[PDB]
């Protein structure tokens, strides 16, 4: 069928999803610019643009 | 008619009252954390003196 899986293969299955999880994410944060904002509820914070 | 060579005393001036400008010989541009200040939706550019 092709809708459904094999219930025999899940964590088999899971396993690899978690491994290409971590994959996906495997960078560094970029530093980017700021800005000073003056909007009431962030009075003078530094929002990262 | 006034024919006399009359001087000019009266003058007004509503400008800036300075003789001394500050201006740039080397020019140069660096990177800086924050870019400009926000507003709400709005931003305004920061403008040096």
């Amino acid at each position: 069928s092709v809708r459904g899986a094999n219930p025999l293969m899940f964590r088999a299955n899971v396993l690899h999803m978690l491994l290409e999880f971590v994959l996906d994410n495997l960078y560094l944060n970029r530093h980017t610019g700021f800005s000073q904002d003056h909007t009431p509820f962030t009075e003078g914070a530094n929002l990262r643009s | 008619l006034l024919h006399a060579d009359t001087p000019r005393l009266v003058t007004w001036d509503a400008g800036l009252c300075t003789s001394f400008k500050i201006v740039p010989i080397v020019p140069a541009q660096v990177p800086q954390d924050v870019l400009a200040y926000t507003f709400f939706t709005s931003s305004y550019a920061i403008q040096s003196p």
